[PDB]
């Protein structure tokens, strides 16, 4: 969407609205001064929340309600999406509470012990990536590092 | 919102019973197929159903909307539809509208088809694809012997529900021989009565009596299918006596006593030597109070030869371990005064001076097994050179090939390393061989390699080992 | 042959630890064709077997009494799922739900032919073996019916055959399962009877009520609705809502009683979950990813907060 500037932000009943330099409300989406935002038909903004425009699946954020990635619960699944609305494939991406998915060549998440671009990492039942713990897989105990999710070498007190 | 409409009366039940409903003891499944009714043949014109002319329930009918809309989306997406994008959150009319227009469009693809067996394809797979119908609902797990099968399920006596199921009362879970008696069912002692596959109720009396047929049918094979007296089995191996049901021991042993008089004579029980597979550490003592009427495993000497000589290419025990020197009081080997308070910890049998004089354990040992430091050396050769990803991996009879001639190469390697195979069976066996109050047991993939063809091909270790058992002879 | 679930190398190597038919050691087919096992015909074995005697040496048989495998017919069980030992996994749904298993065996094998046949013969020479009582069940062994078929009242379980917890159809609304086999007890959804299925959410002046797909009223039950909310209907078949002054708070003894607990439902309806709930006078409760109130245990949260909730609930 092309951007617009020159136009005021008001504030009605508790939300964001957007009258233009013609003097006109907003609604649907628009790039204002370079930042990519949704109003729905009565002229409020969307902040948290996905929207459908054309063929994309756009999450806009909850601070700014600027248009970035998250994952949706999208019928029983998870998927990824980007800024501009399009499925992930092949791509890590965060949703809104700081946790973390991988989505393979099908756009569906890993789950279990998997090695990613060298790294190994694990995933929980539901597709989220384990990072600053321990995980006993295959037999086994791995400590996953804090940030990265990658398996590094640890000490734990067993006993005393 | 009310459902019914003009094709209601046409896609209903023609009956209400097992003639209409695909069904097992009377239950549907999400991939029943049903016959309705009146068909709408071609998507043309109404006609009324003919036995043959089943069609699938999810084609009719759905547990939920969120199921409805992922029904609609995936046929929609093989060629049914301009591919489709539906939520729970769709209302139920539009969701039902759509429905019929795919039902349209499949019995078009019947007419085209002439056929219904590519849907009954796209039905199972498209049930597969839902969690209340996959295991992910199953609540996979790999820790324990579930590490084998992905997990367990056990079967309840429920008579209400599920009649045919019942048990009578009597599914007695890990009365392994430690807990014959359910004393130890609330502690780690209880055993592990999974193990694969369908478990059998050894704990019923019917089967009991069903397993002793089958005993009976062993040990007289060759009488019973050809006739021939000299066909016939002497003695028997326990599979799995750890998790199964304890009275299985007592039966067989029994079976024994009564037919061949084993308890008269050595000459008699020695004429139908018969073995456990019995891993726990309890195992010998609970047999041995019970009469030995099978041989134990000895597990203690087993396992020194992992850590002394078998098992890796350094850090070893010492052979000093083999001794038991607590046996003896202080471990004084000088005046080996025997420790009658001993913490019940040690080697089966000591040997440091066996003269014969005390009584001790009957068992037979090992160095390795069919089920021992095989399968799982042969399968991390095969992971480790990209064959198979997991050790539950299914591989193919040529993937086994291929990583046999690794495995081979690693077992004859000149260096004297070893990632797979044992270090020092020749000097294993040689102490196998030699051990006073034991009968040894030799395992066929040390004389000959565990691949390929029976007997083709004597492994580097053949000639010693057989030097060492013609030499036991004299 | 697999009928679901993870298959075993011992079945696909052939190697005869995993087998269908017991009694079935190489004999041929039917028609008269050689069927050998991976080591030989029935001949071969008792050929086999001879040439050991002939040579001085004893033949020793693998007896297997703990399992067998891929039998072709199905039945419905009642499940639960279980560790190793037989002990119920601690944090599981699956607790007595109806499950198709594969259990039952062909009815006209060897294990027809030969089940049970030299029960009797043995009962006549040696009447102890079946009279002695066995110490696990007190009871001598049972040679007055004979097993030709196998089937599920016979076996304690089976490995997790990944067809799910609810393959068996099952209506949300009453929590019953759907049924055929007696015309005096059928339950099927309404729309396959022809008769009119209403579906939805209904206020009324008392409070909200629900018709699933099938047609039938929710009582007793959870549901969900399409955007993901989680509802409680009681007895009487209304949504449990919370009312002004009064505790969100409701503790729920359900038919399913997996799901019994405490919950906290808000004035619509909508159950909180994985997040914190005040009651009426202040104190603060936790509720997890299912609308349990959680206890006597310390949480931690994605910021990296810990709190701890006391055994009564509330958190410290
Ligand atoms: O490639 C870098 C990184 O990408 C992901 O992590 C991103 C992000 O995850 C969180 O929000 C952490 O708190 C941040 O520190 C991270 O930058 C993958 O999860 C990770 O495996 C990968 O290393
Ligand atoms: O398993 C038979 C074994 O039992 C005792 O030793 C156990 C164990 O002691 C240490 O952990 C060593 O590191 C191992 O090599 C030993 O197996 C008896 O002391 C020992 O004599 C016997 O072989
Ligand atoms: O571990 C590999 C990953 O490192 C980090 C990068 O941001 C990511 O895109 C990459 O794939």
């Amino acid at each position: 969407s092309d951007p617009i500037t020159g136009g005021h932000y008001e504030n009605h009943n508790g939300y964001f609205v957007y009258i233009d330099a013609s003097g006109k409300q907003v609604t649907g989406l628009q790039n204002i001064d370079g930042n990519l935002q949704y109003f729905d038909d009565n002229g409020y903004q969307v902040k948290g929340s996905f929207r459908d425009v054309n063929g994309k699946h756009i999450y806009f954020d909850s601070v700014t309600g600027k248009a970035s990635s998250n994952v949706d619960i999208v019928n029983g699944k998870a998927q990824g999406y980007d800024a501009q609305g399009n499925q992930l494939k092949k791509s890590y991406v965060a949703d809104s509470s700081g946790q973390t998915y991988y989505f393979d060549g099908n756009g569906q998440p890993l789950i279990g012990l998997q090695t990613i671009d060298g790294n190994l990492q694990y995933f929980n039942q539901q597709g989220v990536q384990i990072k600053g713990g321990f995980q006993d897989v295959n037999n086994k105990r791995i400590y996953f590092a804090p940030n990265t999710g990658n398996a590094v070498a640890n000490t734990e007190i067993i006993n005393g | 919102v009310s459902q019914s409409n003009e094709n209601t009366p046409h896609n209903a039940a023609k009956s209400y019973d097992k003639s209409s409903f695909e069904n097992v003891d009377g239950y549907l499944t999400a991939d029943t197929w049903y016959r309705p009714t009146d068909i709408l043949k071609n998507g043309d014109t109404w006609t009324a159903s003919t036995e043959t002319d089943m069609r699938p329930l999810l084609m009719t009918w759905w547990p939920d909307k969120q199921t409805q809309a992922n029904y609609l989306n995936f046929m929609s997406s093989k060629g049914l539809g301009i591919t489709t994008t539906y939520t729970a959150a769709t209302s139920q009319k539009t969701l039902n509208d759509a429905a019929f227009v795919i039902q349209t469009a499949i019995e078009q693809q019947i007419s085209l088809k002439k056929s219904t067996e590519w849907l009954r394809d796209a039905i199972d797979s498209f049930v597969k694809t839902q969690a209340n119908w996959n295991k992910q609902t199953e609540d996979e797990a790999f820790d324990g012997l579930q590490w084998l099968q992905g997990g367990f399920l056990a079967y309840q006596d429920d008579s209400h529900r599920t009649p045919n199921t019942d048990s009578g009362n009597n599914r007695k879970l890990g009365r392994q021989p430690i807990n014959i008696d359910g004393s130890k069912d609330t502690t780690d002692g209880k055993g592990s009565e999974f193990l694969l596959a369908n478990d059998i109720d050894n704990s019923n009396p019917i089967v009991q009596a069903e397993q002793l047929n089958w005993l009976h049918y062993l040990m007289n094979f060759g009488s019973i299918t050809g006739n021939n007296d000299n066909a016939n089995f002497d003695g028997i191996r326990v599979d799995a006596v750890d998790n199964v049901d304890a009275d299985l021991l007592k039966i067989a042993g029994d079976y024994f006593k009564a037919l061949y008089g084993t308890d008269k004579s050595d000459a008699n029980a020695n004429k139908h030597l018969s073995i456990l597979e019995d891993w726990n550490g309890k195992d010998p003592q609970y047999v041995n109070q019970q009469g030995n009427a099978q041989l134990t495993m000895d597990y203690t000497v087993t396992s020194q030869f992992g850590n002394s000589l078998t098992h890796g290419a350094n850090n070893r025990s010492n052979m000093w371990y083999f001794l038991d020197t607590g046996y003896y009081l202080n471990g004084d080997l000088n005046k080996k005064i025997v420790d009658k308070n001993r913490p019940n910890s040690g080697t089966l049998v000591n040997r440091i001076a066996n003269s014969g004089d005390t009584k001790v354990i009957p068992n037979y040992s090992f160095v390795r097994a069919h089920d021992y430091d095989a399968q799982d050396p042969i399968r991390k050769a095969m992971i480790d050179h990209g064959i198979i990803k997991n050790m539950q991996d299914t591989f193919t009879f040529d993937q086994l090939a291929q990583g046999m001639e690794f495995y081979y190469k690693d077992q004859e390697n000149p260096s004297g390393f070893k990632k797979y195979n044992d270090y020092n069976l020749p000097s294993a066996y040689a102490m196998l061989l030699t051990n006073k109050d034991t009968v040894p047991r030799v395992y066929y993939g040390d004389m000959y390699l565990e691949g390929g063809q029976y007997m083709e091909k004597g492994t580097i270790y053949n000639p010693v080992i057989s030097a060492l058992l013609k030499a036991r002879i004299k | 042959t697999n009928y679901g679930g993870m298959s075993f190398l011992d079945s696909f190597l052939n190697n005869g630890y995993a087998f269908t038919d017991r009694y079935d050691l190489g004999f041929n087919k039917a028609d008269g064709n050689p069927n050998p096992t991976k080591y030989g015909t029935d001949q071969d074995l008792r050929n086999a077997i001879e040439a050991l005697h002939k040579n001085g040496m004893q033949a020793i048989a693998d007896w297997v009494p703990d399992q067998i495998y891929a039998l072709p017919g199905k039945e419905v069980v009642t499940a639960t799922r279980v560790d190793e030992r037989g002990n119920q996994l601690k944090d599981t749904d699956f607790v007595n739900l109806l499950y198709v298993a594969n259990t039952k065996s062909s009815g006209v094998d060897y294990q027809a032919k030969y089940g049970g046949e030299f029960l009797d013969k043995l009962r006549e020479e040696y009447p102890s073996l079946f009279k002695q009582n066995q110490v696990s069940t007190g009871q001598p062994i049972d040679a007055s019916t004979k097993i030709k078929q196998w089937s599920a009242k016979y076996m304690n379980g089976t490995n997790i055959l990944h067809r799910g917890a609810y393959y068996v159809l099952k209506d949300w609304a009453t929590n019953q399962y759907f049924n055929i086999a007696k015309t005096n007890e059928v339950f099927l959804p309404l729309q396959l009877q022809n008769k009119d299925a209403q579906t939805g959410f209904i206020s009324d002046a008392s409070g909200v009520k629900y018709y699933s797909i099938s047609g039938y009223q929710a009582k007793d039950t959870f549901i969900e609705d399409g955007n993901g909310n989680w509802y409680y209907f009681d007895k009487d078949g209304y949504m449990v809502r919370s009312q002004q002054g009064e505790n969100p708070i409701r503790t729920v003894e359900t038919s399913v009683n997996t799901r019994n607990g405490n919950y906290y439902f808000m004035p619509n309806g909508v159950e909180l979950r994985k997040g914190f709930g005040t009651d009426n006078s202040g104190n603060v409760y936790y509720f997890d990813d299912q609308g349990k109130m959680v206890r006597d245990k310390y949480i931690n949260d994605d910021a990296n907060n810990f709190y701890h909730l006391n055994v009564d609930g509330t958190m410290s």
